[PDB]
């Protein structure tokens, strides 16, 4: 999610972009900033929320020994869900 | 200077083309590796030996971890022992491949030096196989080794090695009997055993003097002293004798090779201490102690108890030695590199008297000078 | 043991001399490095066709630099800083703050590509794979400053090489 | 000032200045030097350029990582004028060539060129111009250079106000034409002088004198509007300074007076090269026209700057004119010259 | 052997700048324990480090400027008065500061039940 | 591919005469294979 | 009898006998003028008149240099010509004398 | 306390050494601009040989001065060996760096500094 | 078997703690002080000025033929008196034995030069000169070896800045390379690793 | 290699070899570039049980040198560093090239 200031010049994600007075907006002059389009916070945000029947759940990032090192997240707390914190991924405990 | 190697002042005073006194001006190379061993951690000090003898690249690897190993009081698997053995050996030919055809291309021979640096060139995809770098591979580590080999590495260790004697045989068909290279290189650069000695020279130069020392036999270190092979001798003294000897011993390490190949063992590739060697990924990503060893590990490394030591190897270029300083930290307060080449170059004078400047050409090539670990 | 590399003479019968005069005054050995040249001449050459043929590689090998991301598109870096704190060279830069929401994620990753030796140790370190060094080394640049990879480079890095970075690290994995 | 202007560090290479300058001209004498000093201080220095990028390249090594910024210019393209004076507080206008080609003449170079770059730099908001004009600049002078070079003058000082327009005498140094150009005529015999040099008073000024105070307009608070005369100590005689100069290059000095009508006809002769002329018809003028003294108008000593003798910086140019019997002959072994003050 | 009734002074030998003999002053110190961190290992020896000076903003890739030489340089003694010494012959300006160690204290578990006193705890 | 030809003369590419916006007629560089085939080109895997 | 002793430099002699009589005799009379109760003349006269012994009773050649076990007999002969040059620098030097000085406080002290 | 000399035993052989190396020095100037092919003066590289050797005037240890000699010794001997080029020789004369200011108001507009 | 752990040799130990009683006995006018590390090596710490006498003895002795030196370094530990400790290693052929002589110099004291006993000492002895400033007496040819020339200042030293205090760079103006004064566009980062929990109490030191 | 039979009678009369033995170009002998997942042993120290790590702790088994004479602090033999070392055999494979 890329996002345009009003100089024209592409915001990336950290929120980086040079003030309209900033002279250091010459060394893009004939040429280009490099931005990454994909956002990882808007891709995780894209991602949905796993909801398993148990009070403490277990992520690895997915592929094992290939992922992050496996934590334990609590699904105690009903007013949020249990975020893994390696991999920003959701948890939750069914209600209703 | 085609001749110099690159980076050294040769200062010489001629009377008309005879030689009358050799001043070499060396540190055009000089980095400040110590200081910045100083600086840096165990586990950040290895690229730095990797760098020194840029020929002899696992070999150095292979000097400092055993210093550090012995500064530790740890003790590397015998598959690591073997594999650090293969891999010097496999160094030795390389060095001795660079060594012996440089020399004969400042003589004036150039198809040797192509033919062996394909063979080079295979042995360096030999080093990128278990590193993933060419040359400089950071694969021999204080501990054992970085990783294991893979599945059909010691296969095609064992076809290069078949198939090596012969392109041996094919530089020697060049330069042995040759009349021209005889001229070139009898009784130039004659050194006596005791000079030899007094000037501090070390490994093909004591063996071709004459003097019957080899610290892979004398004082050995990892598995050498399970392996077979010759030490070769030399009479007069001379290049030609020197390059005899590095022929002789490009043969005794394909038999060190043939052996380490047979008889390769089974087992881990570093010592099963975490507090020393990482754990494995695996291990690390399910395991907490694992995981804290790692962390510990790759930010502040471990520490050495305080101590001095001087270990030195048989390098394919001569003695190489490291004096290392710890102070119980996790960073060494001093390592002082002993490189062959620094003796050598510095008797390079006394040998050149009464010759020529193709003769110390000559001269320069059969030392093997190496300005990397000459200037650190 | 011990070997003599030259400690032979010459035997000094009349065949054996008249065969040392012969190869004096006719030039033998000589022929005979004329013969292997000759040889090597109708050999065939070890030459790889470059650009076109390319020469032989492995998974473990240290390329140009990358940041990855889990499969749903999320950085797996965490701004531990293990190969910043493990890097020789210092070549790497790490500024990190809380993530507008709440994740452990840089603001800044920089990699000097010319003051990296490329000794695979920042990958060794890290605990979630997220730098690598990827495949590529045909990466060569006009200007010093293009060098100088920041971590918008070293993502569209990542982006643009991890289907190859990604079979590699599966070849290699359990070597690890 | 903006936050990424204030000057940090101690005035080195990785410093920060807070200079900003687009540097026209940039690939020459005068533009090296200037371009050398500012990236010697730690400055943005931006380099338009018109010629191939490869003959760009010594001032490639002149800045640190990114203070150097070459980009493409024509002069007649007041859109790529804009572009490269955008981001820039400081502009610096060297542009000038002293023969015409068949695009640009001396209308052009002199006028047109410096005209368009001051109206660009004022509505860009460019905060400074240095403005580099010739000592001799007159209205009724002999020579179209010089005609341009008032006319020039007149029209920047209308575009942009507050400018500071510097007017060198004769810049000497190792790229420079003066020097080269006298110690050049060995080739052609004897030395051709008008009048035989007799009727020509110069007073050269030293090309880093010329940079430094370059540099120091930009730096005074107090030079913003101004016109500066920047010339050498000691005024010269053309024969005693041709003389001199042979003398260092150690050349045999053989000098004839030849007519301002032939000597006119020669410098038509030599101006139809297509490449670079060796001589011209307004370079002869310019050669003969005596240095005007105009002691109103401050200088190098106003801006902090002691003027170089010639008697000490000329065995850097004419060493490389001396042959092999007398390249190692040591400066101090020749008179200085006649001076006439 | 001769005598010499002179202070040691090896600032004209040592090879370093005027500026940074005269303009220098190092702090002479124990490092204070981490707070963070419970022990006392890192508070055994002196440590001499030089006065901050300034670090500015690289324009490009912003990293992080100096032109200070004895930025990172730090010295590790045994003892006050061989830092002192040291310091002294190479010339620089210094300040000592005295060490501090802890003040021993007395501790009782039994204190945590007292009959009478304000010490017995509400909570273990 | 020719397996009959020596290691490193077994695999090679024909490079397109046109890529992204570039003219790659003459100017063909080692950059222009995708990574897949990079790896196929350069024998980390044998598998197309 | 033999050709060469194997080192370049190192020339074969003749008479190994007499010679590494002579040296060690030359020997012998240098330690004389080193004091009696010097640690340094106890040992080397003790090392020399048993290699001194074993010269006197081998006449063979190849024997004697498995006896001595110090290399070939030139080396013998070239190691007793410096223990004599040593014994002669130390009859100059004198170090059997008490310590010169005991050095600072701390001096050997690691790690420090 | 007794301390071993290096030479000179007291302060008037120190300065008689000092007096040689600068006798050294001072023939020795004409020769370097000549061999360097340097723009300076003769005169200029005498007032340099007397600057360098006028910043050590406050040693009072004769074995810092015997030291210094010796390395003055071993810079000559860079010199007459032409073993120097005319980087490092003009490097002993800073005739790049812009000139440091001095005076507490100036230093105070510049920076930081002391 | 504690396949982890370096086995021990403890009859080389032994044989090495005779010999250095040997030497000690044989010169007490110089050896201060002997010691054989757990790892089999022999240290031996004489008097500075029993340099060429120990080192002569070592070489040509008949019990003592370290006919080798395989090494001549120094190191530099600011917190002593005498800052500067000169490290000789020597190797026997003879008995395939190695041993380490050191011994101890401030600034402004010399160190004989062993080059009349090993002819590596001369340039052994001018890299430790060039690096620290020790200043060795009788040597043929002292100089520097390693550093640019007319570089100020020894930088082996601890007390010397990593980066030291110039940089070189080509200058236009003056058609030369020029030296100005080190100015970093990223500094080095210094970091401290020291865990503040003690790692080895054998080596723990009382705390007087 | 891919040659004619009378090129190769040219090369090995020429050289003296038969070169078909022994080729420096890698024809399909070499091990295949895809190779089947491996599965590395762990170690000595992988117990589950017997397995403290102060009974197998190398860095702390290490001491400070000991001083066998310090100054601050019966004819007995000669000794020297270590014994002689023996002299070297003569290779038994190949005495002399
Ligand atoms: C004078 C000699 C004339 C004959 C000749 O050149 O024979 C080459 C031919 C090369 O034999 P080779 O080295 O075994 O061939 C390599 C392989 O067969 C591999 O060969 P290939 O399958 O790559 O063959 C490709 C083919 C086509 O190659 C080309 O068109 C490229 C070269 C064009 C050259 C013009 O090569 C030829 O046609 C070779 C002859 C070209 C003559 C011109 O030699 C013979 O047949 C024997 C010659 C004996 C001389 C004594
Ligand atoms: C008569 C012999 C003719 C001499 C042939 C000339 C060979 C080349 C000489 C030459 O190149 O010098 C020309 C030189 C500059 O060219 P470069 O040397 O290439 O300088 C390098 C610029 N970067 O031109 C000059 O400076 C001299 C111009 C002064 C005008 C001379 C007019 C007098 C000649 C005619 C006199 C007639 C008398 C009747
Ligand atoms: N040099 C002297 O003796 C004196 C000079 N001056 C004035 O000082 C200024 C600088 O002089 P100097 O350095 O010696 O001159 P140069 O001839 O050496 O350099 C001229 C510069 O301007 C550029 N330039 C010239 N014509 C054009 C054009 N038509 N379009 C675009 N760029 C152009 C050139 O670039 P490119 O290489 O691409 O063509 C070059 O960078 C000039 O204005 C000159 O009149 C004043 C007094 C004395
Ligand atoms: C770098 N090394 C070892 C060389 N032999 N170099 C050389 N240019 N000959
Ligand atoms: S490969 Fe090594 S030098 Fe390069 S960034 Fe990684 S850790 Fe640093
Ligand atoms: S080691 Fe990995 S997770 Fe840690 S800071 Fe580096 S790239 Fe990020
Ligand atoms: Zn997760």
């Amino acid at each position: 999610g890329v996002r345009t200031s009003p100089t024209g010049e592409k915001v990336t994600h950290t929120g980086q972009a040079y003030d309209d007075g900033d002279y250091r907006r010459v060394r893009f002059s004939d040429r280009q900033k490099e931005v990454n389009e994909n956002f990882a916070i808007d891709l995780i945000a894209e991602q949905p929320v796993s909801e398993v029947g148990s009070r403490v759940i277990s992520c690895d990032g997915g592929g094992g020994a290939l992922g992050h090192p496996r934590v334990y997240i609590n699904l105690d707390k009903e007013t949020k869900t249990g975020t893994c914190g390696y991999c920003g991924l959701q948890f939750r405990q069914p209600h209703h | 200077h085609p001749a110099a190697h690159g980076v050294l002042r040769l200062v010489m005073e001629l009377s008309g083309e005879m030689v009358r006194k050799c001043d070499p001006h060396i540190g055009l190379l000089h980095r400040g590796t110590e200081k910045l061993i100083e600086y840096k951690t165990y586990l950040q000090a290895l690229p730095y030996f990797d760098r020194l003898d840029y020929v002899s690249m696992m070999c150095n690897e292979q000097a400092y971890s055993l210093a550090v190993e012995k500064l530790l009081n740890i003790q590397p698997p015998p598959r690591a022992q073997w594999i650090r053995v293969l891999f010097g050996e496999i160094t030795r030919l390389l060095n001795h491949i660079m060594a012996v055809t440089t020399h004969a291309l400042d003589i004036g021979a150039m198809t040797p030096f192509f033919w062996m640096f394909e063979e080079r060139e295979k042995m360096f995809e030999f080093y990128e196989r278990v590193s993933g770098a060419r040359m400089h591979a950071a694969y021999i580590r204080p501990g054992g080794v970085h990783q294991d080999l893979p599945l059909g590495l010691l296969d095609d260790i064992y076809e290069f090695s078949k198939n090596f004697s012969f392109r041996i045989d094919e530089l020697e068909e060049m330069l042995t009997n040759n009349r021209i290279w005889r001229n070139r290189t009898v009784d130039i650069g004659v050194v006596t055993a005791e000079d030899a000695l007094n000037y501090g020279f070390s490994g093909v130069m004591l063996r071709g003097s004459g003097i019957q020392w080899d610290l892979r036999k004398t004082q050995p270190y990892d598995v050498y002293d399970q392996v077979e092979f010759d030490v070769p001798i030399g009479s007069r003294g001379d290049c030609y004798d020197r390059y005899l000897c590095r022929v002789e011993e490009m043969r005794q390490s394909l038999r060190i090779i043939s052996q380490c190949l047979n008889k390769m063992p089974p087992g881990e590739i570093k010592v099963d201490d975490a507090k020393v060697s990482p754990p494995k990924r695996a291990e690390m990503k399910t395991s907490m102690e694992s995981l804290i060893h790692h962390f510990k590990l790759y930010t502040e490394g471990y520490q050495v108890p305080p101590g001095a030591t001087y270990t030195a190897i048989e390098a394919p270029k001569g003695e190489f030695g490291v004096y290392l300083v710890s102070d119980g930290s996790s960073r060494p307060y001093r390592c002082k590199i002993k490189a062959p080449g620094f003796a050598h170059l510095a008797g390079l004078d006394k040998m050149s008297k009464g010759h020529m400047l193709a003769d110390v050409v000559a001269i320069i090539g059969t030392q093997d000078i190496v300005f990397g670990e000459v200037d650190r | 043991t011990y070997k003599f590399v030259n400690m032979r003479e010459p035997s000094m019968d009349m065949k054996s001399v008249t065969d040392r005069a012969a190869q004096t005054l006719l030039w033998t050995e000589l022929v005979r490095g004329l013969g292997m040249t000759l040889s090597y001449l109708f050999r065939e050459p070890a030459t790889i066709n470059y650009p076109f043929e390319k020469g032989p590689l492995s998974p473990r090998f240290r390329g140009e630099h990358a940041l990855r991301r889990y499969p749903s598109g999320e950085e797996r870096c965490i701004a531990c800083k293990l190969c910043e704190a493990v890097c020789p060279a210092q070549a790497i830069t790490i500024e990190a703050e809380p993530r507008a929401d709440g994740s452990r994620r840089t603001t800044r990753y920089d990699i000097d590509m010319t003051k990296c030796i490329y000794c695979g140790f920042c990958q060794e370190a890290c605990p979630v794979d997220a730098i690598v060094e990827g495949p590529n080394f045909e990466f060569s640049t006009e200007t010093h400053e293009e060098l100088l990879y920041n971590k918008e480079k070293l993502l569209n890095n990542g982006d643009k090489w991890e289907a190859e970075i990604a079979a590699n690290i599966q070849a290699d994995y359990l070597y690890r | 000032l903006h936050h990424a202007l204030i000057p940090h560090g101690k005035g080195g290479r990785s410093s920060v200045s807070g200079i900003v300058a687009t540097v026209f001209g940039a690939t020459g004498f005068l533009g090296r030097y200037v371009v050398n000093h500012l990236g010697r201080m730690g400055s943005q220095v931006i380099v338009p350029y018109r010629c191939e990028p490869y003959d760009t390249m010594h001032l490639r090594p002149m800045g640190d990582l990114g203070q150097i910024i070459f980009m493409e210019w024509n002069g007649k393209d007041k859109d790529s004028i804009r572009k490269v004076v955008e981001h820039s507080n400081v502009v610096i206008n060297l542009v000038g060539r002293e023969w015409e080609t068949k695009n640009f003449d001396f209308e052009d170079v002199f006028v047109k060129i410096p005209h368009a770059i001051a109206q660009v730099s004022k509505e860009a908001g460019v905060e400074k111009l240095i403005h580099i004009s010739h000592l001799n600049a007159d209205i009724k002078s002999p020579s179209r250079y010089l005609r341009s070079k008032a006319v020039g003058e007149k029209e920047v000082r209308a575009a942009f106000p507050e400018a500071t327009i510097i007017k060198p005498s004769d810049i000497f140094g190792r790229e420079d034409r003066f020097l080269n150009y006298f110690a050049s005529m060995r080739w052609f015999g004897g030395v051709p002088l008008i009048s035989l040099g007799k009727e020509t008073v110069k007073q050269p000024v030293y090309i880093v004198d010329v940079s430094k105070g370059i540099i120091n307009a930009i730096k005074d608070p107090d030079a913003k509007g101004k016109t500066f005369a920047f010339v050498g100590p000691n005024r010269y005689l053309l024969f005693d300074l041709v003389q001199y100069i042979f003398a260092v290059a150690y050349r045999p000095f053989l000098p004839y007076p030849l007519p301002h009508f032939a000597y006119r006809w020669v410098g038509r002769l030599f101006e139809v090269s297509p490449f670079e002329p060796w001589t011209t018809r307004d370079k002869v003028e310019r050669v003969h026209m005596s240095d005007m003294t105009l002691p109103h108008l401050p200088g190098l000593e106003d801006l902090g700057i002691q003027a170089t003798p010639l008697e000490l910086k000329a065995i850097e140019v004419l060493r490389r004119h001396r042959t092999y019997r007398w390249l190692t002959s040591e400066m101090e072994d020749v008179k200085p010259a006649k001076t006439v003050n | 052997l001769i005598a010499v009734d002179e202070k040691l002074d090896i600032t004209t030998l040592t090879g370093v700048p005027e500026e940074h003999i005269k303009t220098r002053k190092v702090r002479i110190f124990v490092p204070a324990r981490n707070n963070m961190q419970s022990g006392v290992n890192n508070t055994k020896k002196w440590k001499m480090e030089f006065d901050t000076r300034e670090r500015w903003e690289n324009p490009l890739m912003g990293w992080s400027s100096t032109a200070d030489p004895l930025s990172n340089l730090v010295l590790t003694f045994s003892t006050k008065e061989d830092a002192v010494a040291f310091a002294e012959k190479n010339g620089w300006s210094f300040d000592v500061e005295e060490r501090k160690v802890p003040k021993p204290k007395s501790k009782s578990y039994g204190a945590n039940f007292s009959w009478n006193k304000r010490t017995r705890v509400s909570t273990k | 591919e020719d397996n009959k030809q020596f290691f490193g003369r077994h695999r090679w590419v024909i490079y397109t005469t046109e890529m992204n916006g570039r003219d790659t007629f003459w100017d063909v560089d080692g950059s222009m294979v995708p990574p897949e085939w990079h790896r196929w080109l350069h024998c980390m895997t044998d598998d197309p | 009898l033999k050709k060469t002793t194997g080192l370049v430099g190192l020339a074969v002699c003749e008479t190994p006998h007499e010679r590494l009589k002579i040296l060690y005799t030359k020997i012998l009379d240098v330690l004389g003028q080193i004091p009696k109760n010097a640690a340094y003349r106890k040992y080397t006269e003790q090392i020399t008149n048993e290699k001194l012994g074993m010269v006197k009773a081998e006449p063979d050649v190849k024997k004697l240099e498995e006896q001595l076990q110090g290399g070939q007999i030139e080396e013998v002969i070239l190691q007793a010509e410096n223990e004599l040059s040593l014994a002669r620098k130390m009859l100059r030097w004198k170090p059997w004398e008490p310590l010169v000085e005991e050095p600072p406080a701390n001096q050997w002290k690691w790690p420090i | 306390t007794s301390v071993k000399p290096i030479f000179s035993r007291d302060m008037n052989e120190a300065k008689r050494r000092v007096r040689e190396l600068y006798r050294a020095w001072y023939r020795e100037v004409p020769n370097t601009v000549h061999l360097f092919q340097l723009d300076i003066s003769v005169k200029q590289g005498r007032d340099k040989v007397r600057e360098m050797f006028m910043k050590n005037a406050h040693v009072t240890d004769p074995r810092v001065v015997d030291l210094l000699v010796i390395k003055g010794k071993m810079e000559l001997e860079e010199t007459i060996n032409v073993w120097k080029q005319r980087t490092h020789i003009m490097r002993f004369f800073h005739e790049t760096e812009a000139p440091r200011p001095t005076d507490f108001l100036s230093k105070f507009y510049v920076g930081h500094d002391p | 078997t504690r396949p982890t752990i370096r086995p021990r040799n403890d009859v080389v130990h032994k044989q090495l703690s005779a010999f250095g009683q040997y030497v000690a006995e044989i010169l007490p006018k110089y050896v201060q002080q002997v010691q054989v590390s757990c790892f089999n090596e022999l240290e031996i710490f004489i008097h500075p000025d029993g340099v060429i006498p120990v080192l002569t003895f070592l070489r040509d002795h008949t019990n003592a033929q370290f006919k080798s030196l395989a090494d001549l370094t120094a190191v530099d530990v600011p917190t002593r008196q005498n800052r500067f400790e000169i490290v000789y290693n020597l190797l026997s052929l003879r008995f395939n034995s190695r041993i380490r002589v050191k011994t101890y110099t401030d600034e402004l004291t010399p160190i004989e030069s062993s080059v009349t006993v090993y002819k590596a000492a001369n340039w052994y002895e001018r890299e430790i000169w060039d690096m620290f400033g020790v200043f060795f007496a009788n040597h043929p040819d002292l100089r520097r070896i390693l550093t640019d020339y007319g570089f100020e200042g020894h930088p082996f030293r601890k007390d010397f800045p990593l980066s030291g205090y110039v940089e070189l760079r080509y200058d236009d103006e003056v058609k030369r390379v020029v030296a100005e004064p080190v100015e970093l566009a990223q500094e080095f980062r210094k970091f401290d690793l020291n865990s503040p929990w003690e790692a080895f109490p054998a080596y723990r030191q009382p705390p007087e | 290699a891919s040659a004619t039979r009378v090129i190769q009678l040219l090369r090995n009369w020429a050289s003296g070899r038969d070169l078909q033995a022994k080729l420096q170009l890698r024809y399909q002998e070499i091990s295949k570039r895809t190779q089947p997942p491996p599965k590395l042993p762990v170690g000595p120290s992988h117990k589950l049980s017997n397995n403290y790590y102060c009974t197998r702790d190398g860095r702390r088994e290490a001491m400070p040198p000991s001083i066998v004479m310090s100054s601050q602090k019966t004819e007995k033999k000669a000794v020297t560093p270590a014994p002689p070392i023996k002299r070297w055999e003569l290779s038994k494979d190949q005495p002399y090239l």
